[PDB]
């Protein structure tokens, strides 16, 4: 079994000096994503909101928009510095989901335990035609 | 916003070069002041529906 | 709100999986195909659309089939 | 007379058009002096605009309201009223050299395909091959009837690729 | 000459080359064949 | 939120694209939720009664406007002096130079001068006064007031028909056919009978005395004794003067053909005697599909029976009533190419065979009326090829179409496509190179080289009706042939009289500026079709995209991926066939326009030495004719002009607008949106208020149709505004 | 042309009244929520 | 025993949603281990993502 | 935020950390003097429900109307005005 890291809140932050492309209204009143990740050093990385932030020695903490941003901030940390990271999806309410490692490994990686949904067992061209499916309020594929 | 959206309609509009202009602005102010009252109006309607 | 299906023409070469920008597909175990992994997709809530996955299927035809569907505040890609 | 129309010889808005072509040259003469470039340069124009006329004038060209020649597009209509050289002589020639150009082409294709690189040969052209086709598609007609009766011109649809409908 | 011919042999040289004398020749047509509006044998 | 409450998914969405969607897919009731096909069909059935009342109120307004602020009662005492007037005009932006200028026919005020044609079609069909118009005004308004009754009745449920009611296709062709097609113009022969043959003679005919006055004095004997040539015994005479008793006559079936030599328009009896016949006709067809009474046909099997032998078309029509039954988007792309069909042969028909009194002496209704159904015609036969793609991809079987005609279409689609291919292709290439080269030797003072190819196989058709022009002396235009001798007596010398003359439409003289022009006419023609064929063949898949029918009619793309999938679906083909449609109505009206610009000058020959080349098209067509038109205002004043030269500035903004959707696309717009979104959720003061709706940039098909739209309005305005105003202002 | 007050009415009232009550309508009903 | 063609044979392609469909392709190697689709087919002809091989199943697959 | 230092993240103060600020609003009783707040809240007493700001809308309405009956032609304007003669056209029209 595996179980998902918790996000300690009190974690520094890299070095920065304030952005224009960061949070916004969407955060205060749907949600904003975090992302977590251990660096070995002092160095410069690139923000996905645009700049240069330096992050520090040990635990860094950032806070995006999207997480879409998370993971192209966890991509670049994974090529250009070789350093893995965790996600977490933080409701305004409180409740804190953890999102991209979700079992430990990486997605391109087998575990052993995933769920295989949206894993048709037929071809590109074993769908069914539109009209025998008419009236219906859905797709062919998805049936 | 009424004190100030009668120097345009006074200086610029139609009947500018008329005696009349102050009161045929007054008008037009009323108007605006009446349609902008009824945008407050829509949109205080709108976003104000429930509670968040 | 995306439909992300995956099709027994998969080969299991994780391209797929690592195209994605917002993680909506994995790998899990399977016995269908030589490398024993097929894709699935159980976060197509925060698939975006972009359809990068199919651009890295390199089966004929490809395997991961996205169809646009209803739009929310993920899958449009806002940040306000 | 095959639509209306008058011929050129006999239709005075072609005299008339050849007129005022030559006036308005003599009239762009009568800037220089008679020995210089530039009046040799018109001279040979009004010569080529007079031998332009008067051989469209023999040739037998149908002018119609005004002196412009006019074209007949029928088989028949221009055969037996002589004017096969308006549409139908030069149908034949362009079907003719085009098909020359085409079946080289497709020669080359057809040679180039069973190569080892059939990609280079279609940017790096071998150009002896290429020569040698184009003098042998002058006669593509009868190769390509030949290659037709054959059955060796076409390709069966089972072996070409369609769309799943 | 063999590098140098082939590049000569090269499509963009060949359809240049084969395009001006084409057009030389159809030029040359018109030069001693002028006004040439119908086949007339 | 809940707004699309036709579309949950739509709902959902927290963006503008919610509504933007939620306009545009109210009509799809095919895929609203919890849609069955009852449902479906009862909708259809009311909308289509909607659409009836929205129709008849339209016309009784034109009715209402006319005899309120027209001047009928002018117009009909003068029709070749008098402008029609459509409706008054109460405009507070107007100056006192614009308040005169817009004063024209006699009103008291300014006034719009009508060039829709609805004065000469009332002068026609009998309509005299104001009065009369007033009270077909109120008829049309009660009608439509029941047409709204009976739409909302059909939805109750105690009223609402079976789904096999609306299925009931020999029922529905027997009535429409024997009722709604023969009966009607059997009603509109009694009309035209009783009171535009009297109205036309001087002789007043109205519901206080339609049942005193007798409409041949003859009465219904010669009708039932079978002595029905007792109706056409003398008819108007060449002398005849419309809506006066001078030269008149008693019959009331005509025959002659021709043109009435006054209004320079068909004999009334004329079309009496025609819809008289089209009735009978009409109500033997309605009488040919099998209903309740043990006769009649099935189509059904009629169908069947269309089997060739030696599978020359496969199954044959094995399946396909079902097909076209079950397929609303069948039934309506036949009926959209039929109706498209008709409209361009109403265009086609009402200027070379005018049908209206005092019509094609009024030159600005002419054009206008022509312009209006080609352009109509086009848009509906683009919807028809739509709709018959959205058949192929939601409404086709398969399994039902295997083997029949449907199928092997689609088998070998690719044979059809690309010799649309080869023939657009050969067609764009030998009339530009046509083109081209005429303009060359123009431009090098060479006219005597240009390329012109004699229309003879057209000119021999002028010749097969009777127009002795070319000398051809085959068919009609030969008195000895049989045609010509069989009725000579008949239709012959009208239609002689009006085929030889020169001073109307019918059957113009051609040239090889014509002939040019109809090569270009094809091009487009085979191009649009070209394009909608592709689209509705590849709308199931193709090579590219082969399961293109899941992702449905219309969709944005399918990624960058395998080289760039830009408009792929067949809702793009459409759109792309669009500007071909407006392209090739656009060739069509222009030279429709500038040939009867040459006729009506009486210089058919700046049209037959200036349209073999594009310069002439350029300069002696579109820019000749627009000088007064971009001097409907300027800085010495303005006149009645103006107004046409503001739509013609205003056509060229809207079709610009549309290129700025057509070019950009969406991501640019995206960023920009953000960027805004930023500035605005943290600009002092209006931190206050905030969007319900989160702000985004218009989708890649929402912005296509949008460009679509603005480059059609601006296309149609601005040349409705150029047509207008060089016809109205020089006529 | 009888009654010209009567234009003089109904094109503002087109123009002006009907439009502004139809948008101010159909804005509160696309964001009605509950309906 | 082996199933499917033998490797490099030449095979046409039966499935009607390829893009190589009813096309000349070599096979390369056949798996024996119980794949849906071990027959791996390489082209000369590339298609619009630039792949000239594909896996296929045994009923979409005839030889010569 | 507990931003003592470079952590700006806390679930326990979620309120400061995501960015909800006033920027400027700042509470404060003192504004307006005596009476003349009684006279405005009188002034606009019953007209703050929504029903009866409609029918201020209304009345609007009824004077944008009022303008068209009579008022357009009180500033004169051209549109209600007299003619001065008329036109002909190219040809023997009117
Ligand atoms: C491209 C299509 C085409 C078209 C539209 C025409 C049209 C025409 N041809 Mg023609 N023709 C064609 C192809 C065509 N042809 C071809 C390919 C050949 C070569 C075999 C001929 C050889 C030909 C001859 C020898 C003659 C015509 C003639 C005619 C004219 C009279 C036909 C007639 O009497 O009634 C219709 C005939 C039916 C059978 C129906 C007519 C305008 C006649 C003519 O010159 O007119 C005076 C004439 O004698 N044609
Ligand atoms: C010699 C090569 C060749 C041959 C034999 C053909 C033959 C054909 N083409 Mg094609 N085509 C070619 C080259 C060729 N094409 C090239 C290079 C292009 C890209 C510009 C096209 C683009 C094209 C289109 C878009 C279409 C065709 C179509 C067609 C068919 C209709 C007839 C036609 O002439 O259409 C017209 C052909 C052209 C407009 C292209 C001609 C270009 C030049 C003149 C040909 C190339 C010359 C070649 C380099 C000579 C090599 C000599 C050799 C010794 C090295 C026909 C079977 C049509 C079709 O599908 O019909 C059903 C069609 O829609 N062709
Ligand atoms: C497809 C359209 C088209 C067609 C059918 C023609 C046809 C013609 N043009 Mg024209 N032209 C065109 C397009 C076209 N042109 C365009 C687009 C332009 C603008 C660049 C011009 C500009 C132009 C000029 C300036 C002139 C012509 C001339 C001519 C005539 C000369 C015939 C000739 O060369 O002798 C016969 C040619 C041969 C026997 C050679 C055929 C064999 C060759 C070697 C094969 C070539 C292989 C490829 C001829 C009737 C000339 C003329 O005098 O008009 C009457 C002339 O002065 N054209
Ligand atoms: C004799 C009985 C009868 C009659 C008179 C009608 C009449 C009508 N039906 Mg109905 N229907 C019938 C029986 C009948 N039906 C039966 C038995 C069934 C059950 C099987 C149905 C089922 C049915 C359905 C489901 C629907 C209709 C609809 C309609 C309306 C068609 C739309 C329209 O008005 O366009 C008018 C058509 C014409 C005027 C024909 C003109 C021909 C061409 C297009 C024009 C050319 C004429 C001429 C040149 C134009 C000149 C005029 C110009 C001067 C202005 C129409 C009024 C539709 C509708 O609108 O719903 C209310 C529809 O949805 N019917
Ligand atoms: C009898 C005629 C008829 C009927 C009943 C239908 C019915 C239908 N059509 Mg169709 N269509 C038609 C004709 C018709 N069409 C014609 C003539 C065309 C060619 C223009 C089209 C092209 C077409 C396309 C491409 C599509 C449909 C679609 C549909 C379906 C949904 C309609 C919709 O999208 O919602 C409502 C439609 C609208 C609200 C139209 C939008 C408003 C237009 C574009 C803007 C008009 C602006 C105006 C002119 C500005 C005034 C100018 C002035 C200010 C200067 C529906 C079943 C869609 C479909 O099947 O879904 C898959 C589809 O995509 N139609
Ligand atoms: C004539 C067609 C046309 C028009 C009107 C516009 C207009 C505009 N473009 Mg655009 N563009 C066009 C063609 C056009 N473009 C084309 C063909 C392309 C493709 C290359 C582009 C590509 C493009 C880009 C990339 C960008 C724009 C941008 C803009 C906006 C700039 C803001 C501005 O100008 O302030 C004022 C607005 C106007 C002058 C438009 C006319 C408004 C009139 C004059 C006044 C409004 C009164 C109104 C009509 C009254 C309401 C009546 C009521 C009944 C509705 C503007 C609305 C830029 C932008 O987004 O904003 C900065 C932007 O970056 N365009
Ligand atoms: C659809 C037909 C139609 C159209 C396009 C018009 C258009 C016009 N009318 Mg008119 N009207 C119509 C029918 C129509 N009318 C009918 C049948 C009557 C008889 C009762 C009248 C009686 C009438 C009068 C007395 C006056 C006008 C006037 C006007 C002009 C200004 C609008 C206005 O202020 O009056 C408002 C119009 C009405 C109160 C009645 C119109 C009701 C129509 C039938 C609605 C149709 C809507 C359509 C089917 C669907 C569109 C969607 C829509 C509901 C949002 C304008 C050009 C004024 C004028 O003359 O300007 C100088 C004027 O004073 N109309
Ligand atoms: C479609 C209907 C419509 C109508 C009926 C009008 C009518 C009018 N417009 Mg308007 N306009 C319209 C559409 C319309 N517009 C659109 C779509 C646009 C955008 C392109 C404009 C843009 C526009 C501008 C820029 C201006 C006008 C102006 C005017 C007024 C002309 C001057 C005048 O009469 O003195 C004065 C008008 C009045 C005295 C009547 C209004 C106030 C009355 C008294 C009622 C107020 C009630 C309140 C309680 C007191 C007039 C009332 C001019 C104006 O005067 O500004 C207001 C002017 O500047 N219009
Ligand atoms: C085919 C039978 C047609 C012959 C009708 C003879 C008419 C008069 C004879 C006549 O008009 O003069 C001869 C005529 C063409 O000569 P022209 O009239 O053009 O000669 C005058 C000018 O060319 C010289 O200035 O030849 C033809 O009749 C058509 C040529 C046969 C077409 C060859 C194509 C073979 C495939
Ligand atoms: C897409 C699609 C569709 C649609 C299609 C279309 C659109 C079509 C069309 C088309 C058209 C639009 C056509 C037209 C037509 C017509 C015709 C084809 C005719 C005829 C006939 C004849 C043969 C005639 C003759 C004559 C003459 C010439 C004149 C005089 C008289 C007589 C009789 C002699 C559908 C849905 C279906 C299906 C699906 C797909
Ligand atoms: S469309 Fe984009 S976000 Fe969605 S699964 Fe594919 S790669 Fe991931
Ligand atoms: S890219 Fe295609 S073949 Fe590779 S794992 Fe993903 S779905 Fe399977």
């Amino acid at each position: 079994a595996f179980t998902p890291p918790t996000l300690q809140s009190d974690t520094p932050s890299p070095i920065f000096g304030g952005s224009t492309g960061g949070l916004l209204s969407q955060a205060q009143v749907e949600e904003f994503h975090v992302i977590t990740w251990e660096s070995k050093k002092e160095q410069i990385f690139e923000m996905p909101t645009g700049g240069a932030a330096i992050m520090r020695q040990g635990p860094n903490l950032l806070k995006l928009a999207r997480k879409e941003q998370c993971l192209a901030l966890l991509t670049q940390l994974r090529t250009k510095f070789k350093i893995d990271g965790y996600i977490y999806r933080v409701f305004p309410n409180g409740e804190v989901q953890y999102l991209h490692p979700k079992d430990g490994v990486y997605p391109e990686k087998v575990n052993a335990g995933r769920s295989g949904d949206n894993t048709n067992m037929r071809r590109i061209g074993q769908n069914k035609e539109p009209v025998q499916i008419k009236f219906s309020g859905k797709i062919p594929a998805e049936f | 916003h009424g004190y100030l959206l009668v120097g345009p309609f006074i200086k610029l509009g139609p009947l500018r070069d008329v005696e009349n202009v102050a009161e045929i602005v007054g008008c037009i102010n009323g108007a605006a002041t009446v349609l902008i009252l009824t945008l407050c109006l829509a949109y205080g309607a709108v976003t104000f529906q429930g509670e968040g | 709100s995306h439909t992300v299906k995956i099709y027994d023409t998969c080969i299991g070469c994780t391209q797929c999986v690592r195209a994605c920008p917002t993680d909506v597909l994995e790998m899990v175990p399977w016995d269908g195909c030589k490398a024993n992994q097929i894709a699935s997709a159980p976060r197509t809530e925060d698939c975006v659309g972009c359809k990068r996955c199919e651009s890295a299927c390199p089966t004929d035809f490809l395997s991961v089939r996205v169809y646009l569907g209803s739009e929310t505040t993920r899958s449009m890609g806002l940040a306000y | 007379d095959v639509a209306g129309l008058t011929p050129c010889s006999e239709s005075k808005a072609f005299a008339k058009r050849k007129k005022n072509e030559v006036k308005a040259l003599n009239k762009r003469l009568k800037n220089y002096e008679a020995d210089s470039a530039p009046a040799l340069a018109l001279k040979a124009t009004i010569a080529r605009t007079e031998a332009r006329f008067d051989k469209y004038a023999k040739q037998g060209l149908l002018c119609g309201t005004d002196g412009l020649p006019h074209l007949i597009a029928d088989p028949g209509l221009a055969l037996r009223y002589g004017h096969a050289g308006d549409v139908f002589i030069p149908t034949i020639g362009f079907i003719y050299f085009a098909g020359w150009l085409g079946y080289a082409g497709s020669k080359y294709l057809q040679a180039v395909a069973a190569t080892a690189k059939p990609i280079e040969k279609e940017i790096i052209i071998d150009v002896p091959l290429a020569w040698k086709l184009l003098w042998e598609g002058f006669g593509w007609p009868l190769r390509a009837f030949a290659e037709y009766k054959n059955g060796s011109l076409m390709e069966d649809d089972a072996k070409i690729t369609v769309s799943p409908r | 000459m063999k590098d140098f011919t082939t590049y000569l042999s090269t499509a963009p040289v060949l359809t240049l080359l084969s395009v001006t004398v084409v057009a030389g020749l159809l030029i040359e047509i018109n030069r001693f064949f002028p006004d040439a509006l119908i086949a007339a044998f | 939120k809940l707004f699309p409450k036709f579309s949950q998914a739509l709902a959902q969405d927290p963006t503008t694209r919610r509504i933007w969607f939620g306009i545009a897919t109210a009509h799809d009731f095919e895929s609203h939720d919890g849609m069955t096909e009852e449902r479906l069909y009862q909708k259809i059935f009311a909308s289509h009664f909607g659409q009836l009342a929205i129709i008849f109120l339209w016309t009784s307004g034109n009715l209402f406007h006319v005899a309120w602020q027209g001047n009928f009662e002018q117009w009909v005492q003068d029709p070749l002096h008098i402008r029609p007037i459509a409706h008054a005009i109460w405009d507070p932006h107007f100056g006192q130079p614009a308040v005169e200028a817009f004063t024209r026919g006699g009103a008291s005020g300014p006034v719009n001068i009508s060039t829709s044609g609805v004065y000469q079609w009332w002068y026609t069909i009998g309509l005299r006064t104001n009065q009369e118009l007033y009270t077909g005004s109120i008829f049309l308004l009660v009608l439509a007031a029941l047409f709204l009754f009976a739409g909302w009745l059909h939805l109750q449920p105690a009223f609402q028909p079976a789904l096999s009611w609306f299925k009931n296709a020999e029922s529905r062709l027997n009535h429409h056919l024997a009722g709604l097609f023969g009966v009607s113009s059997l009603a509109w022969t009694g009309h035209l009978v009783h009171v535009a043959i009297p109205e036309s003679r001087g002789q007043h005919v109205g519901w206080d005395n339609f049942l005193t006055v007798l409409p041949h004095p003859a009465g219904l004997t010669p009708f039932f004794t079978g002595n029905w040539a007792a109706y056409a015994e003398n008819p108007d005479s060449a002398s005849h003067v419309f809506n006066t008793a001078q030269g008149s006559g008693t019959a009331i079936l005509t025959f002659l053909g021709g043109f009435h030599p006054q209004t320079q328009s068909l004999w009334l009896t004329d079309m009496a005697h025609h819809h008289l016949a089209i009735a009978v006709i009409f109500i033997l067809a309605g009488h040919m599909y099998r209903t309740i009474f043990g006769i009649g046909h099935s189509m059904r099997e009629i169908l069947e029976a269309q089997t060739p032998p030696s599978g020359s078309l496969g199954a044959g029509h094995k399946g396909l009533y079902d097909t076209v039954n079950n397929s609303l988007h069948f039934q309506l792309g036949l009926a959209l190419a039929s109706v498209g069909t008709i409209s361009s042969l109403v265009a086609q028909h009402m200027y070379s065979l005018p049908p209206y009194a005092f019509l094609a002496q009024d030159f600005t209704t002419q054009a206008a009326l022509y312009t209006h159904h080609q352009y109509i015609a086009g848009f509906i036969m683009c919807g028809a090829f739509a709709h018959g793609a959205i058949f192929f991809v939601r409404d086709y079987d398969p399994a039902q179409n295997r083997g029949n005609v449907l199928a092997r279409i689609l088998d070998h689609k690719e044979a059809l496509i690309s010799h649309l291919s080869w023939a657009s292709l050969f067609l764009g290439f030998h009339t530009l190179g046509l083109y081209v080269h005429n303009d060359v030797v123009q431009a090098f003072g060479t006219p005597e080289k240009q390329i012109l190819i004699e229309p003879v196989f057209a000119q021999w058709i002028q010749a097969a009706h009777g127009k002795t022009a070319y000398g051809f002396d085959f068919l009609l235009s030969s008195a000895t042939s049989a045609p010509s001798l069989a009725g000579q007596a008949l239709w012959l010398p009208g239609w002689l009289q009006g085929i030889n003359s020169d001073a109307n439409s019918l059957f113009l003289t051609i040239g090889p500026g014509d002939f040019l022009v109809h090569h270009a006419i094809a091009l487009g023609l085979h191009t649009t079709t070209l394009i909608l064929v592709k689209g509705a063949l590849d709308a199931r898949g193709s090579k590219l995209m082969p399961d293109k029918k899941d992702f449905g009619y219309s969709f944005p793309c399918d990624g960058p991926g395998r080289g760039g999938t830009c408009d792929i679906s067949a809702w793009d083909a459409f759109y792309l066939a669009v500007f071909w449609m407006l392209n090739t109505i656009g060739w069509v009206t222009f030279y429709w326009h500038w040939k009867h610009l040459g006729i009506w000058q009486g210089n058919v020959n700046q049209f037959n030495e200036s349209s073999t080349y594009l310069m002439g098209w350029l300069r002696d067509y579109l820019w000749l004719n627009s000088s007064q038109l971009i001097n409907g205002y300027n800085p010495f004043g303005m006149n009645s002009l103006s107004v046409w030269a503001w739509m013609f500035l205003f056509g060229h903004l809207i079709y610009a607008t549309g290129f700025m959707f057509l070019i950009s696309w969406r991501g640019y717009w995206q960023e920009l949106i953000e960027t805004l979104a930023w500035a605005h959720e943290r600009t002092p003061l209006a931190n206050l208020v905030r969007w319900r709706d989160k702000p985004v940039a218009l989708s890649i098909v929402q912005a296509r149709l949008v460009g679509l739209t603005h480059f059609s309005v601006g296309y149609v305005l601005t040349y409705a505004a150029f047509l207008i105003a060089s016809t109205s202002g020089k006529f | 042309m009888s009654a010209q007050f009567l234009p003089s009415i109904l094109v503002p009232l087109v123009g002006l009244v009907f439009p502004a009550v139809a948008m101010a309508s159909m804005f509160l009903y696309i964001e009605k929520e509950e309906i | 025993p082996d199933v499917g063609p033998k490797r490099g044979t030449q095979v046409r392609i039966l499935r009607p949603e390829s893009y190589w469909f009813r096309e000349t392709g070599k096979v390369v190697s056949v798996d024996q281990s119980g794949i849906r689709y071990p027959v791996v087919v390489r082209f000369e002809k590339v298609n619009y993502a630039g792949v000239s091989t594909n896996n296929y199943a045994l009923d979409e697959v005839v030889a010569a | 935020k507990y931003g003592e230092e470079s952590r700006y993240f806390d679930l326990k103060d979620l309120e400061n950390t995501v960015g909800s600020w006033d920027m400027y609003g700042q509470e404060d009783k003192s504004r307006y003097n005596g009476l003349q707040s009684e006279f405005f809240e009188r002034a606009a007493n019953g007209l703050s429900r929504r029903e009866y700001i409609l029918g201020l809308v209304a009345i609007g309405g009824a004077g944008i109307l009022a303008w068209g009956g009579k008022g357009a032609a009180d500033v004169r304007l051209p549109t209600v005005g007299p003619q001065q003669p008329a036109q002909v056209g190219p040809r023997g029209r009117l």
